[PDB]
């Protein structure tokens, strides 16, 4: 997209993660499955929610048309009233549509960025103790089981705990 | 042997959104923000029913066009509904002075109480029930606007009229009266006796003197004469004084302004739908959670904000593979 | 060892754009979207020639100011052009009632057919050919507006006029007439005989009685008197009725509105350029595929959107080294 | 630059490349030359063309001024009328200018981005089979030919066949 | 091992800004751009003092209501301050024709010079010193508007008046006059003798004939009579001609327009505060370099731009810790 | 953050760097200290300054209310005038508020990007003569005295001078 992560180096989405928005798939000794990161999926829900609520609140003061009537010798003023009400309606319609166009693009590039930073926060939480497959995947130069996963999926994974495996 | 992946949600979603650089982008979650439907009917607005004028115009209602009687007694309303071109306006042709200012006033009024400022039975020296016309039938019989009175000479006399009414109430009073412009000097003599006539009207602010214009005109509803109507707001403790020697269409009923507030005069063809709503448009009522709608700009109530779009969809989720 | 690199395009381009944080960013490719030029002439619009009034005003054209004879009969037009301050307006000074509203109607009219509603030859008991003035010269001699007739007493008598015209056609008819306000009572009797006079005009909707105002005023084009002109739109199947015992400036010609549509009254000093265009401004026509322009905001035709910018450049390519 | 690619770690643009906006330069056994990434030099023109068209289309609903005339005892409304028109012209003059200014920024940051992601879709493939020279280039731990290139350009460069 | 770290600034700042996705982001450096304070006074504008009307309206001032003689002689001003509801308007009740249009003209005027165009002394065949009323007290005694003259019959006669005034200056002249509408035919005779009266006023462009209207009205300031005032701009070298046979309220003084420029009629309840400013609002003056302010929308001078916001803060630094 | 650097892989900011927006904390044989990055801080100060001035210049063409007066017979146009002035006022208040909201977000992401870019110019200069700790720090393989440190800050770290020495510590 803009951050190279969604539909980029990571080629596709996991039709099998009902868990959440961004996640992990682990394939190891004691079984293989999916797990969504609850940390940065919630953080992304808060951001999208406020963005929705702030867009609505911004259109709170938008123009409200009011009916006015004129006789047939007040044609100039009848015409001025019409052009100006339609004027404000076009202005606020442009504002709603454009703001939606712009924030949609940003909302996408946002998700794109969240996936990327998650990859990057794990990638340097591994250094050389693992190998970058390049398609969004890491292979371990060592042994790793479930209790080894809660460790990476939470933020702290010991670097000199497997540094010697080579 | 031991590996872990980082990836993102995907699913079976059809919902598409647009951006500046790409239209029709499939996304995993979206949020439609545009209400595009209504219930096609005219409704109570929060419990209070609209005044639906049907085929009457506002002037037909206020003056009392004898086809418009259905509105002799009206309860407090939430908005007024008038058709774009009402068939019943002025049975007897003429004009209504500053009509559109009056309509504008009405848009901030929810209730009137009719007061009988000059009873028809009160006219000792003028004929008060012979001013009727086939232009204004009431139940098969020639009649006239019901809230005002078309005085005619009595025993070949039309003595000068002097009448006052003091608004001793604590509310404003909407007062209507009229002048008749005859078709020729014979009709003038026939009706009012006096050849040269006037109508004067005074209030603390009003300073009016009207003179009939006698001319030959096209027949409208069979009539070559014209009736011209005037109005004023009579403030608390002010008085209004009329004086005339002919051509006077006198008030019988005035309208006390008993309740003001948010209202509207809605232009709509629709009829009463027997339902409730918190938001009304001339094309139907709206019931939605949505922040925007594209039904009609001219709404009343708590409504979503109007927009001219045909589609408004916010991306919430991410791009769907 | 071997090598592969990834780089980006560069060029000799000078083209500059702005961003919020940086002005004058030289990029490799850029799309200018603002039309800044025109042709300086007044052209036809899609092959239709505009009516160009030259030094006449809309009133001088419609009333038939004798100096304005170029416009006595006029072909269908696409827009009208009038100077900021035309030399020829009313040769005989006075006023044109509801002029600006009439000009407004014109903005939606593309052609008139003239029709002779009361031929000058039909006034048998009034002088119809002696109402002329030095204020309105034709070929150096006293003359008058051509579409309208200044009637005068005949044998020291001005019998009461009664005329009516019925618009039998299926189009609206614009009718014009006037009243003369003399400068003193002597002039009033010299021209009309009757000291106290009026003009009554009725249409199904018009109910008018005008009285002359005799007063002393500054000379304008030599005249202390004044003419005041009036108009109405006579709908299909309505009649207009005139009655008067003096001061009547009668219609002879009226204008049937035979072609409605989009049109405009442009104010411009320019003259006909013998060219064609899709987009006309008061400063000159525009040939352009650009989406914006900054020539003038009052255009007519298929035009780019007006914007006040002096420069509007879109970046397409990338930042140049 | 926002993504640090153009005018960044790649110090400048190649006057030499004329196939497109982004691309490659290689110096293998057989001479050297410039190659343009067609598949994403196109997605660029698709994006920019969409943006140019979307800007114009959003603008087609602009206010149009319409002349009105008033006499000299109608000064208040003549004034109201003039202010109303000037008013909408300034609102739309703003909208147009600001949209151009904001999108120009985004457009620049979009190229910047496509260049970084091309350097990434590449580096994610080769890895240890090449050296990160630094200036935006790659020194090979092995040898390449004019048919190894189509595979790195293609994005179907087989990694395990070249470990040695 | 030898280390170098990359990092970013942090500090003690508590300043917050908003974004679309997040509110109250604590930021390292922000910049308020919204002025929210004023000095609560009315000041000189660029050194030039305002004309502060105090308890008088513009009408009370130009006509010369005896309770406002403070403004008989006024120097050049920068803007005019009027109260929303001046206690002193028209001492003798009635109306001021096209009053708002005149007020509009004043906002482009910085100085008048009052000049005497028809001396009160020069009325030899009419009483010029008896048109007084207890509605217009001066020093507790009946008086009248100072700039016009209520002429009355003399020796039981009101000869027809014909005065004329020519503007020989280089400046436009504002001329004012009025008509008296009495409350019955008896008063008409007591005051003016002639039962049927008029006032004709002519300028090269004005063509006016006023007729007094008799009606029964409520007492305002103890008066059932009404005065109605009219005005015009007399061009350089044009003449104004008056003719009347009763009910005429003649000009005595008129106002020469000596300085045109940017000006305004500002509605404020404040009084003068002996200070200077380059930006004045109805609620107080602003001294600010801010690009925006939210004090009031109706400002004069060189002001920040008005917005309705309570808070406007631009982020300059980065997210704090 | 949008670029992962501020509040991200660089966990927090430094209260000790009073010198600028972005910079360095070195540590070596002579000892340790802070120092700003004069060019990035400058480039950014200018972009922020310009943004502020552009936003303000973009508003000087905004709507100015004018007082108009109407009598009691002109309620309809009195009401049209009021709704028109309120309408323009709301349109420009919306513009000012939204423009500030949108640009505050960009400014914040602008700093984020600047920090990431700073870190990456260093990363690319050092290459493998240094270890990437993961928190915005580099552990050198060679010896880096105050002279060698001003060099990576000035963006003139000479890789070939330390190639040989660094190769051996690996
Ligand atoms: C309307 O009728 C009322 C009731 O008599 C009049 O009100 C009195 O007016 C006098 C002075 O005119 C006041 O001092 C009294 O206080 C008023 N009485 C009340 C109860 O308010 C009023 O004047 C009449 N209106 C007119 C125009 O004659
Ligand atoms: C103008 O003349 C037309 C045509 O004679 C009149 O319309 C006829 O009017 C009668 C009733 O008045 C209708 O029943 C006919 O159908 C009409 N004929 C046609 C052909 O439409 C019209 O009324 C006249 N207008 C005036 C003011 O007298
Ligand atoms: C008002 O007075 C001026 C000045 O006396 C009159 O103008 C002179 O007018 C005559 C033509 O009538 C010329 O010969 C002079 O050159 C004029 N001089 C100026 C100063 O313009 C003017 O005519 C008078 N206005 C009226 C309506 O009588
Ligand atoms: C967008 O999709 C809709 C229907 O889903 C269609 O009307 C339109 O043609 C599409 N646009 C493009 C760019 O294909
Ligand atoms: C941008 O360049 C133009 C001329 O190419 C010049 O008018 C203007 O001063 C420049 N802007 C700046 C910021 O120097
Ligand atoms: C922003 O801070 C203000 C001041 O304390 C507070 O009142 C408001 O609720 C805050 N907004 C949010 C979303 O926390």
């Amino acid at each position: 997209g803009l951050f190279g992560a969604i539909a980029g180096f990571i080629e596709g989405g996991w039709q099998g993660m009902v868990d959440g928005w961004y996640g992990y798939h682990h394939s190891n000794e004691q079984g293989s499955g999916y797990a969504a990161d609850k940390e940065s999926t919630q953080k992304a829900i808060d951001g999208v929610t406020n963005k929705v609520n702030s867009i609505i609140d911004k259109m709170n003061t938008q123009f409200e048309a009011v009916g006015r009537e004129f006789n047939n010798l007040e044609r100039r003023i009848e015409n001025l009233n019409k052009k100006m009400e339609d004027g404000f309606l076009d202005v606020w319609t442009y504002n709603a549509e454009l703001l939606v166009l712009m924030e949609n693009e940003r909302t996408l590039d946002f998700h794109d960025s969240n996936v990327k930073n998650l990859y990057d926060r794990v990638r340097l939480q591994l250094r050389d103790n693992a190998k970058e497959l390049g398609n969004g995947c890491f292979e371990f130069y060592h042994k790793c089981d479930n209790e080894c996963m809660e460790s990476v999926r939470n933020g702290t994974y010991d670097y000199p705990q497997y540094s010697e495996e080579a | 042997g031991d590996q872990i992946c980082i990836g993102y949600h995907a699913n079976n979603s059809t919902e598409q959104v647009d951006t500046i650089m790409e239209k029709n982008v499939t996304v995993t979650h979206a949020q439609d923000i545009l209400e595009k439907t209504h219930n096609g009917k005219l409704c109570d607005l929060d419990g209070v029913k609209p005044l639906i004028l049907r085929d009457c115009s506002v002037a037909g209602w206020l003056l009392g066009n004898p086809i418009c009687d259905e509105f002799i007694n009206v309860p407090e309303w939430s908005y007024i509904v008038e058709k774009a071109s009402p068939a019943n306006d002025l049975c007897y042709p003429g004009d209504f002075n500053d009509y559109e200012e009056l309509k504008h006033l009405l848009s901030r009024i929810n209730h009137f109480e009719k007061i009988q400022i000059i009873p028809k039975s009160s006219w000792s020296n003028h004929e008060a029930s012979s001013g009727v016309s086939s232009a204004c039938p009431y139940q098969g019989r020639p009649s006239f606007f019901r809230n005002v009175v078309w005085l005619i000479k009595k025993n070949s006399a039309y003595p000068t009229i002097k009448r006052s009414y003091n608004n001793t109430s604590q509310e404003d009073l909407l007062v209507l009266w009229g002048i008749h412009h005859p078709n020729d000097a014979a009709e003038q003599t026939k009706l009012y006796q006096n050849p040269t006539t006037y109508i004067s009207v005074g209030t603390s602010t009003l300073n009016q003197r009207l003179v009939p214009r006698i001319a030959t005109r096209s027949k409208v509803n069979g009539q070559s004469g014209r009736m011209e109507f005037f109005w004023t707001i009579l403030k608390p403790n002010d008085a209004i004084n009329f004086e005339s020697n002919g051509n006077f269409i006198a008030p019988e009923y005035a309208y006390k302004i008993v309740k003001k507030g948010d209202s509207a005069i809605m232009k709509s063809e629709l009829e009463y739908g027997n339902c409730n709503t918190k938001c009304q448009t001339p094309m139907g009522a709206i019931n939605s959670s949505m922040p925007f709608h594209n039904i009609h700009p001219l709404t009343i109530g708590e409504c979503p904000k109007y927009v001219k779009s045909s589609r408004l969809v916010l991306a919430t989720g991410l791009r769907n593979s």
